[PDB]
C-alpha cells in the first residue's frame, strides 16, 4: 500500500527533473511522508524490476 | 593592382593568306643599304663616370652642330664666349652656343648662352627681323646670335640664325622602273583596342585581294615595308595594364607578331625597329631588340632588324625614321602647335636638327658619350609616330609623315581629349619621295 | 546632486596644487624679465569659460550656462548667434564681422571649444554678390590648411552654421553656373589622384548633387601648387587646389550625412531635405551546417586592410580565415576604448614583431587598434621540430620552446568590446564557447534543478554553498574559489565529465577540441584506427569510464596524424609511437563515447552535429568566429625636437653654419645681420634685444620703425600717434635688419647666471613670428647644461603612444600603500580597505600613470625649472628631485597637435613599456581615440613660467599644439562621443551569447548592456565602473618592436616572409606577391624614370642645375658636381626582388617584369662602364 504509493511519487519526482538527481534531495523532500527504511526498499525494488538506471553511485535516472 | 586569374587566348595561329593569280608583279632589281645604325659605331666611383659621361655627351652635341652651323656663307667672323671683352663696340661679331633659358620682357628677349669657354647674356629686340623664330626655341639647342657687346655684361643682338635645311638641292636621276613603299606604326599586338579586322584586310590588300585598276597597279610595285616602334603592348607600362591585354606574356605577344606578319608577300623587304613599349633599352637611342625576348620576328627570311634612329638607302634616296617621342616636348613649349597636326612640330625638330633636344622634360636620354641624335646629314624623307594622327607636310624639299596607328582610342587617351586616327596607311614613291596615296580601313573597325 | 565627499575633495586638492604652482609663476613672471608682466595661460572649468577665452564674445559664459540649463546644447548656440545679431553683445560695425563672430562662436559651442576649427581652420567671413546670374548677395566662407585636421564631424557643422547665419542676416544663396561645378568635379579627382588619397571617394554624381544644393560657397586659399585644366572662373581668385575646401565637401556634409541629419532634425533647421533624401536613399539539414551558411551569408570577409604590405610589417592573419585570432567579446583592465586584448605569448612567438603599444590594421571591427597584454585568455598553439604539439599559455614557457617552433597552428586569441562593436555599427559574430557562458549554463542548472541559488564572479553566502557542495559531493572550498575566478580556476576533467552527466550543461570549454575544423570522413578513418590498433588505459571515477593513455604506432596512423594537429590534440612521438596523456585522452574519447558507437559520414552535417545527434555530453563549437589583422606604425616614447635642433629661440642667421651655434659664432667674433627686434630705456637710453637695462636695471621700451624713413619711436609714441608715421603715413614696424654682436651677449649672459662650461649652444636662422621678440640667453645656457629642447612656443614636450586604463594594483607601477593613502586612496574597488599591494583600486580620472624615459626626460626638466627658479629669477626651488620617484605626485599639461586647450592631470606611478596609461575620460578630453595616436606631456610650471604668446607663428596654423586655455576639472558630458559607449558591466548575460547566434545588431540589446551614456547626469558616472577580465600585469612582454633593430630591406623582407611560413593562417606566396606588387617594383621604375631627368648640384655651394657644366666644375665655385639620383638608389631592392621570384610561386607578370627590370638596368649602363631564374626562363620558351 504505502510502497505502491511511494514508487509512483518517486516516478513523479524524477519524471519531471528529466536528469538524474541526488539521493539526499529525494530524502529530504519524501522524508516527511515516508520514514527512511520505506524509501531505501523501494529504490532498491525499482532497481531489481527495472525502470531505471544509476550511472554514478548516489544518482538516479530514468 | 590585382592580377587576376588565367586567361585563354589565341596567337593567330591557322591564318593563311595566298596571292592571288591574277596579279604578276614586275621584275626590279632591289638596291637596298642600311647607310646609319647605332650597332655600326662603336663607343671607382661611378657618379664620377656618369657626370662625364653627360658632359662629354653634349659637348659633342656642341661641336657637331656647330659644325653644321658655320656651313651657312653669311656666317662669318666667330668669336669666343670668354674673349668677348677683346671685341670693339664698332666691330660685330658672331657666337655659337648652346641655350640654357629664354625669358620674356615688354621690350624683346633675353638668353643665356652657354659656350665651351663661357656664359654671356644676349638681349633680342622686339623690332627684330628674325624675333618669331626665336620665341620658339626649345632649350638646350644650338644657336648663333650676331650684334655688339657691352662693358656692362650684355649682349647686343640683331640676328638670330638656326641650322636649317640648305634651300638649294640637285636634282637626282631618274629610275627605269616604278617602286612604292608602305609605311606603318604603332600596331601594339596583345591590346584589347588591336583591330584585327582591318589587319586582316590590310594583310589581304598587300596579296592581290583588290577591285579597282589603280589598286591593281600599286600593288604589283611595292618592294618595302617600314615600321616604326611600338610593334606589341608590352607588360608594365603603367598600372592596370593587365586587365587592358588579351595577351598578358610578351613572349607570345611577339609569337604572335610573327604569326600575323608571315603572310606578307616574299618579293617584300620589312624593315622593323624598337619602340617605347618593347622589349628593348629604356632611354633612346636603342640599338635593336632583345634578342632572347624577341626571337620570333628575327626568324622571317625576309625581315631586317633597324635601329631607333636608322637611315635606309632605297634605290638612291635617304629615309630616316624614328619613333618620334620628341614631339611632346615642342608641344608643351610653343602655344598654338597642339595636336592632330603633328606636322609643324617635326619641323621645328627638323629645323633645330636634333631629335630630342630638350633634357629634364618627358623624354628619357641615356649617358652615350656621343650624341647620335643630330640630323647629319640632310634626309628625303622622315618618318615618325608616337602620337597617333596621320599628317604629311613639306618643307624645302623634304616630306614628313606621321604614320598612324591600329589601336583604337583607349580611357588613358579620352581623358587627356586625344582623339586618334586608326587604320590609315600612306604609299610613298621613291623617286619623287612623296606621299602619293592613303589607304582607309576604318570601315571594319 | 549628491556626490560621495571623495570627488569633490579629489578637486579641491588639485585645485590647491593648481594655485600653489600660480603663486610662484606669478611671483617671478612681474620682476619684468619676460615678454609679458603676467602668466598667458589662463585657466577655465567648463566649456563657457573656455569658449570665452578662445573666441569670445565677451559676457558669453552667462549666457551659454542659462541656455544650456533651459533648452540644451545644440539650440543654446542659434540663441547665442541670435543675441549676436542682434547687437546685445555691443557695436561690431559690418554685417561681415557680426557673421565671422557669430559662426566662430557658435562653431566654438557645438564643438566644445577644443579642436582649433574655429580659430584656425576658418580665415574668412566674406559678402559676396551673384555676379553672373542675378547680381544678389550670398555668403561665402573662407578656409586654410588646419581644417584638414580638424575631423570629419567639425567640418559638416560649420557647413551648417553658416547656412544658419545667412538666413538669420536676410542673404540669398549661391547661385553657381556649370563652369563651377566642373571645377570642383575636377579638383576633387586631381586631389585624389596627385596629392593625397582621401578617406571617402565620392563619384562625380554626388559632387555635383552636393554643389547644386548648398545655400553656402566653400572657397579657400590656394594649398598645394598643382594647376587645373578649367581657369579663369568668376569669383574665384586662384588657379591652384583648395584643399581645405574640397576636403570638407568631401569628408563632411558626404562622409558624415548621419550625423549632419540627426543635427539637423534635432534643431530645427529647415530647407535640407536633400541631404535626408541622400541619406535614405544610400541605405536533413544540422544545427552547425546552416549557421555556417547563414553567417557567410550575411557577413562577408573583408580584404581592405591586406590591400597594402610594407617591408618589415608582416601579415598575421588572412580574411576570416580558421587559425587566426579567435575572438572573446569582453573588455580588461587596460582596453576597451579601442584597444585589443593579446597573450604576451603571441607576442614572442612571432619573432616580437609586436610589443606593448604597436599598432593592428584590423578588419572586422574597426580599422586600428593597440595592443594590451592579457594573461587569463589563452596562446597559441605550436607543433615542435620532432613532431610534438604543445599548447603555449604563459610568458616563461615561450621564452623556452621558442627555438624548437616549426608551425603555429593556432594564433591565439583577441578580446574585443562590445562599445567597439556598437560605435562601429557591426553585426554580432557567433560568439565562440568559452568559461563565463559555462558558469552562467552551471548555475542556471543548479537553479532549476535543486533550488539553490548562486552568484559567480562574487562573494556568496555560505548555506548556500554548503548545500550545493552537499548535493555535488565536492569540497566548498573549491566551489568557493571556482565561482569568483571561474576563469584561473578550472576542475579536472573528471569532474567535468561528471558535471555534465549530472546538470545536463555541456563540456567544459578547456576540454573541448576543434571538432568542427576537420571533416567527418578524417574522424570516421580515425576511429576505425583507434578501434582496430590502438592502445588504451581505461580508468574509473565513480561509475564513469574515462581513458587515461593512448599509445599507437606512427606507421598506422599514417595521414591520420594531420587530423591530430588539426584538432588541436597535445601529443608526443617517441621511440617511433605517438602518445596521448591524461588529460587528453579523455577529451578525444569522450564526445566518442569511448568507442561505443560507431562514427559513420552523413552529408548535410558537421563533426559537432554527427556527436550530438547520438552521445549523452554534449558539445559547442570552441571556434566559429577568426579576423585578421596586419602590422603598422610601432610604438613611440620618444622626446621632441625641431627638425634642425634648436635649444634657444634666438636668430643667428648665416654666422653660425649649418648647426646655427651661436657659440661658434662668438668665438670667431662674427658680425650677424639678422632681423630683430629692440628695446629703449627711459632713462639712461641704453638700446639692445635685452629687456632689463644692463646698467640702470628698470625695464625698457619696445621701438617701432618706419620702413621708408627709418624713424624710430618708442610705445608711448607708438600710442599717441595711432602707429603710423606723421610724415609717411605709413604703417610702422615693430623690427628691423640690424647688426648684433653675439660674443658680448653671450659674455654678459655667462656672468648673469655664472654658467661657464656650455660647448654648444643652438638657435635659429630666423624668427616666425611677427613681433619678433627674442628669448633671454640665460634660459638657452641653462638648457643646454640640462640637456633639453625647445619647441615652437618656448615648452618642452614629450611624446607618447596613449593606452587606455580603469583600475590598477600598487605592484605595477612600485607604490606602496603609505603613498597611496597620502594620495588619497583609502579602498578597493569592492568596497574592502587598502592593506595589501596585491589589490585592484579604481583610477581617478585625471590621474595617469607615465612611463620610465618620460620620467627620464622630466627629472632633467626638473632639474632645469630649479635652475632657472634659483639663478634667473632668485626664487627658491620647487621640485628638489634626485631620482623619477621623486615626481610622483605632481602636475602635467595634456596636449594634443590638432587643439588648442590643454587638461591637468597628476603622476602616481611609472611602468616599463613605451606608452601612456591614463583614463578613458582623460583622452577623451582631447577629443583623442586609443588606436595608434600619440600626444603630448609638459611639466605645468614649466609652461607657466616659458611660454609666451608673443613667439607664435603669424601663418594660420601657428596656434595650433599650444595651451591657449587649460581646463582643471573634467565632465564626462563634455569630452567627446565615442566614450559614451564603453561598456562598463562586470560580465555578460546569457542573453546576450543566446542572441549572438541570430546575428543581431548591437543596437538591439544596448538597453541589455549598461553603457557610460546611460550614467551620464547622475554623480554615478565619476565611480564604479567594472571589467570583464584581468591581468596579471599590465608591463608583461616585449617592450621594443623588432621592426627598430632591422636595417636592411633584405632582412626585412627575409624575417618578415619567416614569419608568414611559420603561421598556417597566411599564404606565404600571397605575401610574395602583394609584397612585389606594393613596395619593391614601384620603387624600382620610378627610380629608373627618374635617374633620366635628374638635376645636378655642387658641393661648395648648393646651385642646382638642369643639366651637367660642361667642364665638370662648378661654374661660380669650381667645385665638383655630383649626381641627385645615383645608380645605387635603382639597384638596392633588386637582391631581394630576385629571391623572391626564384624561391616562391608567383604570377608570370610579376617574373617577366623583373627580368626585364634586370636586364633594362643591365642594358642602360652599357657604354658607361645556369641555375638562373632569368637564364632558365629565357631557355624554356
Ligand atoms: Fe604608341
Ligand atoms: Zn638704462
Ligand atoms: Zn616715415
Ligand atoms: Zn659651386
Amino acid at each position: 500500500e504505502l510502497l505502491e504509493k511511494a514508487k509512483e511519487d518517486i516516478l513523479n519526482i524524477l519524471r519531471q527533473k528529466r536528469t538524474a538527481i541526488s539521493r539526499k534531495y529525494i530524502l529530504k523532500k519524501l522524508g516527511d511522508k515516508y520514514d527512511e527504511e520505506t524509501i531505501d526498499d523501494a529504490i532498491t525494488e525499482l532497481l531489481a524490476q527495472g525502470e531505471i538506471y544509476e550511472p554514478e553511485t548516489g544518482y538516479y535516472k530514468l | 593592382e590585382e592580377i587576376g586569374e588565367e586567361k585563354e587566348y589565341s596567337k593567330y595561329e591557322d591564318v593563311v593568306i595566298e596571292w592571288n593569280p591574277s596579279v604578276t608583279p614586275v621584275q626590279i632589281e632591289k638596291n637596298y643599304e642600311v647607310k646609319f645604325d647605332v650597332r655600326q659605331v662603336k663607343l671607382g666611383k661611378e657618379g664620377e663616370i656618369i657626370v662625364e659621361a653627360y658632359a662629354s655627351l653634349f659637348k659633342s652635341r656642341l661641336s657637331k652642330l656647330k659644325r653644321i652651323l658655320r656651313e651657312n656663307p653669311e656666317i662669318s667672323n666667330v668669336v669666343d664666349i670668354g674673349k668677348l671683352n677683346y671685341v670693339s663696340g664698332d666691330e660685330e661679331v658672331t657666337i655659337i652656343g648652346l641655350v640654357n633659358s629664354k625669358r620674356e620682357t615688354n621690350r624683346g628677349l633675353i638668353f643665356e648662352v652657354e659656350d665651351k669657354t663661357g656664359i654671356v647674356k644676349v638681349f633680342l629686340p622686339k623690332d627684330s627681323e628674325d624675333y618669331r623664330e626665336a620665341f620658339k626655341v626649345l632649350p638646350d639647342a644650338v644657336v648663333a646670335f650676331k650684334g655688339f657687346y657691352s662693358k656692362k655684361g650684355i649682349f647686343f643682338a640683331n640676328k638670330f640664325y638656326l641650322p636649317d635645311v640648305p634651300l638649294y638641292r640637285k636634282q637626282k636621276p631618274p629610275l627605269e622602273e616604278k617602286v612604292y613603299a608602305i609605311l606603318i606604326s604603332d600596331i601594339h599586338v596583345g591590346s584589347r583596342e588591336f583591330c584585327e579586322k582591318a589587319f586582316l584586310k590590310f594583310l589581304e590588300w598587300l596579296n592581290g585581294h583588290v577591285e579597282s585598276k589603280e589598286e591593281e597597279e600599286i600593288v604589283s610595285r611595292v618592294k618595302y615595308l617600314i615600321i616604326a616602334g611600338d610593334v606589341v603592348d608590352g607588360i608594365g607600362i603603367y598600372p592596370g595594364q593587365y586587365s587592358d591585354l588579351v595577351i598578358p606574356d610578351i613572349f607570345d605577344q611577339y609569337e604572335a607578331l610573327a604569326n600575323l606578319l608571315a603572310n606578307v608577300p616574299e618579293h617584300i623587304t620589312m624593315f622593323i625597329g624598337p619602340g617605347n613599349a618593347d622589349a628593348a633599352r629604356p632611354a633612346i637611342p636603342q640599338p635593336e631588340f632583345y634578342k632572347e625576348y624577341a626571337k620570333p620576328i628575327y626568324k622571317l627570311k625576309n625581315a631586317i632588324i633597324i635601329s631607333n634612329p636608322a637611315v635606309i638607302r632605297l634605290h638612291g634616296r635617304d629615309f630616316l625614321i624614328a619613333h618620334g617621342r620628341g614631339i611632346e616636348d615642342v608641344v608643351s613649349f610653343v602655344p598654338g602647335l597642339t595636336h592632330h597636326k603633328p606636322g609643324l612640330p617635326m619641323v621645328e625638330l627638323l629645323k633645330m636638327r636634333h631629335l630630342a633636344p630638350t633634357f629634364g622634360g618627358k623624354v628619357p636620354i641615356a649617358p652615350d658619350p656621343e650624341d647620335l641624335l643630330v640630323i647629319e646629314e640632310v634626309p628625303d624623307l622622315v618618318q615618325m609616330g608616337h602620337v597617333h594622327v596621320y599628317d604629311a607636310v613639306v618643307y624645302r624639299g623634304v616630306q614628313l609623315v606621321n604614320s598612324a596607328t591600329w589601336q583604337a582610342q583607349t580611357e588613358f587617351q579620352k581623358m587627356v581629349n586625344i582623339v586618334p586616327t586608326p587604320a590609315k596607311v600612306p604609299v610613298v614613291d621613291v623617286e619623287s619621295a612623296r606621299v602619293v596615296k592613303v589607304l582607309d580601313f576604318s570601315g571594319w573597325c | 546632486m549628491e556626490l560621495p565627499k571623495e570627488m569633490e575633495e579629489y578637486f579641491e586638492m588639485l585645485q590647491r596644487e593648481i594655485d600653489k604652482a600660480y603663486e610662484i609663476a606669478k611671483k617671478a613672471r612681474a620682476q619684468g624679465k619676460d615678454p609679458s608682466l603676467d602668466v598667458e595661460i589662463p585657466q577655465a572649468t567648463d566649456m563657457a569659460g573656455r569658449v570665452e577665452s578662445l573666441v569670445g564674445p565677451p559676457g558669453v559664459a552667462k549666457r551659454i550656462r542659462e541656455l544650456v540649463k533651459e533648452y540644451g546644447k545644440e539650440i543654446a548656440a542659434l540663441k547665442i548667434v541670435d543675441e549676436i545679431i542682434e547687437g546685445k553683445f555691443g557695436d561690431l560695425g559690418s554685417r561681415e564681422k557680426y557673421a565671422e563672430q557669430a559662426v566662430r562662436t557658435a562653431l566654438a559651442i557645438l564643438t566644445e571649444g577644443i579642436v582649433s576649427a574655429p580659430i584656425e581652420g576658418i580665415a574668412n567671413v566674406k559678402i559676396k554678390r551673384n555676379t553672373w546670374a542675378d547680381n544678389s548677395e550670398y555668403l561665402a566662407l573662407y578656409y586654410a590648411g588646419p581644417i584638414r585636421s580638424s575631423g570629419g564631424t567639425a567640418q559638416a557643422l560649420s557647413v551648417l552654421v553658416g547656412d544658419y547665419v545667412r538666413r538669420k542676416l536676410g542673404l540669398d544663396r549661391f547661385k553657381p553656373s556649370e563652369k563651377h561645378i566642373e571645377r570642383m568635379v575636377e579638383e576633387v579627382d586631381l586631389y585624389h589622384r596627385a596629392v593625397t588619397r582621401l578617406q571617402y571617394h565620392p563619384s562625380p554624381e554626388e559632387v555635383r548633387l552636393a554643389m547644386r544644393n548648398i545655400p553656402i560657397e566653400i572657397t579657400g586659399e590656394a594649398t598645394d601648387d598643382v594647376e587645373v585644366s578649367h581657369r579663369d572662373v568668376p569669383g574665384v581668385e586662384t588657379n591652384q587646389l583648395r584643399g581645405g575646401a574640397i576636403l570638407v565637401l568631401a569628408e563632411g556634409v558626404l562622409q558624415k550625412a548621419k550625423k549632419l541629419v540627426k543635427y539637423i532634425d534635432k534643431m530645427g533647421i529647415e530647407g535640407w531635405e536633400w541631404l535626408k533624401e541622400f541619406v535614405e536613399a544610400k541605405e536533413d539539414m544540422g544545427f552547425y551546417y546552416s549557421l555556417y551558411q547563414k553567417f557567410k551569408e550575411e557577413i562577408a570577409p573583408s580584404d581592405k586592410y591586406a590591400k597594402e604590405v610594407i617591408g618589415g610589417r608582416p601579415l598575421f592573419s588572412d580574411p576570416s580565415k580558421p587559425g587566426g585570432f579567435r575572438l572573446r567579446y569582453g573588455r580588461s583592465r587596460a582596453s576597451g576604448f579601442a584597444t585589443w586584448g593579446i597573450n604576451p605569448a603571441t607576442m614572442i612567438l612571432v619573432d616580437e614583431f609586436l610589443a606593448i603599444g604597436t599598432q593592428l590594421k584590423t578588419e572586422r571591427p574597426g580599422k586600428g587598434a593597440v595592443v594590451t597584454p592579457v594573461t587569463t585568455i589563452e596562446g597559441p598553439i605550436v607543433k615542435l621540430k620532432d613532431g610534438s604539439v604543445l599548447r603555449v599559455d604563459d610568458y616563461n614557457l615561450a621564452l623556452k620552446v621558442r627555438e624548437d617552433v616549426e608551425e603555429i597552428l593556432y594564433l591565439g586569441d583577441a578580446v574585443i568590446a562590445f562599445g567597439d562593436f556598437v560605435e562601429n555599427n557591426q553585426t554580432l559574430l557567433p560568439a565562440n564557447y568559452c568559461e563565463e557562458w559555462w558558469i552562467l549554463e552551471f548555475v542556471k542548472a543548479l537553479k532549476e534543478i535543486y533550488e539553490v541559488h548562486l552568484e559567480p564572479f562574487t562573494e556568496n553566502e555560505e548555506e548556500s554553498i554548503e548545500e550545493a557542495s552537499d548535493y555535488l559531493e565536492i569540497d566548498p572550498e573549491f566551489l568557493k574559489e571556482m565561482l569568483r575566478d571561474p576563469l584561473r580556476v578550472k576542475p579536472p576533467v573528471e569532474l567535468a565529465i561528471h558535471f555534465s552527466e549530472v546538470l545536463g550543461i555541456p563540456l567544459h570549454p578547456y576540454y573541448t577540441l576543434y571538432w568542427n575544423s576537420v571533416e567527418p570522413k578524417d574522424v570516421e578513418k580515425l576511429w576505425r584506427l583507434l578501434k582496430n590498433y590502438a592502445e588504451i588505459e581505461w580508468s574509473n571515477f565513480r561509475g564513469i569510464k574515462f581513458a587515461k593513455k593512448i599509445v599507437i604506432s606512427q606507421e598506422k596512423l599514417g595521414d591520420s596524424k594531420r587530423t591530430l594537429e588539426l584538432l588541436g590534440l597535445p601529443h608526443t612521438v617517441r621511440d617511433g609511437n605517438v602518445i596521448v596523456d591524461y588529460p587528453w585522452a579523455a577529451a578525444l574519447l569522450t564526445p566518442l563515447g569511448n568507442l561505443n558507437w560507431e562514427f559513420m559520414a552523413k552529408p548535410l552535417y558537421a563533426t559537432i552535429d554527427i556527436i550530438n545527434e547520438n552521445n549523452e555530453i554534449k558539445l559547442r563549437d570552441r571556434g566559429i568566429s577568426w579576423i585578421g589583422a596586419r602590422m603598422g606604425r610601432p610604438e613611440k616614447a620618444k622626446e621632441r625636437k625641431m627638425k634642425p635642433p634648436v635649444q634657444v629661440l634666438f636668430p643667428i642667421g648665416l654666422a653660425g653654419g649649418s648647426s646655427r651655434d651661436i657659440k661658434k659664432a662668438a668665438e670667431e667674433g662674427k658680425v650677424a645681420e639678422v632681423e630683430i627686434a629692440f628695446f629703449k630705456c627711459p632713462k639712461c637710453g641704453h638700446v639692445g634685444p635685452e629687456h632689463l637695462c644692463p646698467n640702470c636695471g628698470t625695464r625698457k621700451e619696445l621701438l617701432w620703425v618706419c620702413p621708408r624713413c627709418n624713424a624710430e619711436y618708442p610705445e608711448s609714441q607708438a600710442e599717441g600717434y595711432n602707429y603710423t608715421c606723421p610724415k609717411c603715413n605709413v604703417k610702422l614696424r615693430p623690427y628691423a635688419k640690424r647688426k648684433i654682436r653675439p660674443s658680448e651677449l653671450l659674455n654678459r649672459a655667462m656672468e648673469n647666471v655664472k654658467v661657464y662650461g656650455v660647448d654648444k649652444l643652438k638657435g635659429v636662422m630666423g624668427m616666425t613670428s611677427g613681433w619678433k621678440m627674442p628669448e633671454p640667453l640665460e634660459k638657452g645656457l641653462l638648457r643646454a647644461k640640462n640637456d633639453v629642447y625647445v619647441f615652437k612656443d618656448g615648452t618642452i614636450r614629450f611624446d607618447a603612444t596613449d593606452a587606455p586604463i580603469t583600475h590598477f594594483r600598487p605592484r605595477e607601477i612600485g607604490v606602496s600603500v603609505e603613498k597611496l593613502r597620502e594620495l588619497g586612496y583609502t579602498h578597493d574597488f569592492e568596497g574592502k580597505p587598502l592593506v595589501s599591494e596585491d589589490q585592484i583600486v579604481e583610477l581617478k580620472p585625471q590621474d595617469i600613470i607615465l612611463s620610465k624615459e618620460a620620467g627620464r626626460y622630466l627629472l632633467k626638466v626638473a632639474k632645469f625649472v630649479d635652475d632657472l627658479l634659483e639663478k634667473f629669477y632668485g626664487l627658491p626651488r620647487f621640485y628638489n628631485a634626485e631620482k623619477m620617484e621623486d615626481l610622483i605626485g605632481h602636475l602635467v599639461i595634456g596636449l594634443a597637435p590638432h587643439t588648442s586647450a590643454g587638461i591637468v592631470g597628476r603622476i602616481i606611478g611609472f611602468v616599463d613599456a613605451l606608452v601612456g596609461y591614463a583614463h578613458p575620460y582623460f583622452h577623451a578630453a582631447k577629443r583623442r581615440n586609443c588606436d595608434g595616436d600619440e600626444d603630448a606631456v609638459m611639466l605645468l610650471l614649466d609652461a607657466l613660467l616659458n611660454f609666451s604668446r608673443y613667439y607664435l607663428p603669424e601663418k594660420r596654423g601657428g596656434k595650433m599644439d599650444a595651451p591657449l586655455v587649460i581646463t582643471t576639472r573634467l565632465d564626462p558630458r563634455e569630452v567627446d562621443s565615442e566614450v559614451h559607449n564603453m561598456d562598463i558591466v562586470r560580465y555578460y548575460p546569457l542573453e546576450f551569447y543566446e542572441a549572438t547566434y541570430e546575428l543581431k545588431s548591437p543596437k538591439e540589446l544596448v538597453g541589455v548592456i549598461e553603457r557610460v551614456e546611460d550614467r551620464l547626469g547622475k554623480p554615478e558616472m565619476y565611480y564604479g565602473l567594472k571589467f570583464t577580465h584581468d591581468t596579471d600585469d599590465i608591463a608583461l612582454g616585449p617592450k621594443m618592436s623588432l621592426y627598430k633593430q632591422l636595417g636592411d630591406m633584405e632582412e626585412k623582407v627575409r624575417r618578415q616572409l619567416e614569419v608568414a611560413k611559420r603561421i598556417r593562417a597566411v599564404d606565404e606566396h600571397g605575401v610574395a606577391e602583394k609584397i612585389l606588387n606594393s613596395h619593391l617594383i614601384p620603387d624600382l621604375r620610378g627610380n629608373l624614370r627618374s635617374f633620366t631627368r635628374q638635376e645636378f648640384r655642387c658641393v661648395k655651394c648648393n646651385t642646382k642645375f638642369r643639366r651637367p657644366p660642361l667642364n665638370g666644375k662648378c661654374p661660380v665655385c669650381g667645385g665638383k658636381i655630383v649626381l641627385t639620383v645615383s645608380k645605387g638608389a635603382i639597384e638596392k631592392y633588386l637582391g631581394t626582388a630576385k629571391m623572391l621570384v626564384t624561391e616562391y610561386n608567383v604570377k608570370n607578370y610579376t617574373r617577366q617584369r623583373i627580368c626585364l627590370t634586370e636586364r633594362d638596368i643591365d642594358s642602360l649602363f652599357e657604354n658607361v662602364f645556369p641555375n638562373d631564374i632569368c637564364q632558365r626562363l629565357v631557355m624554356a620558351r
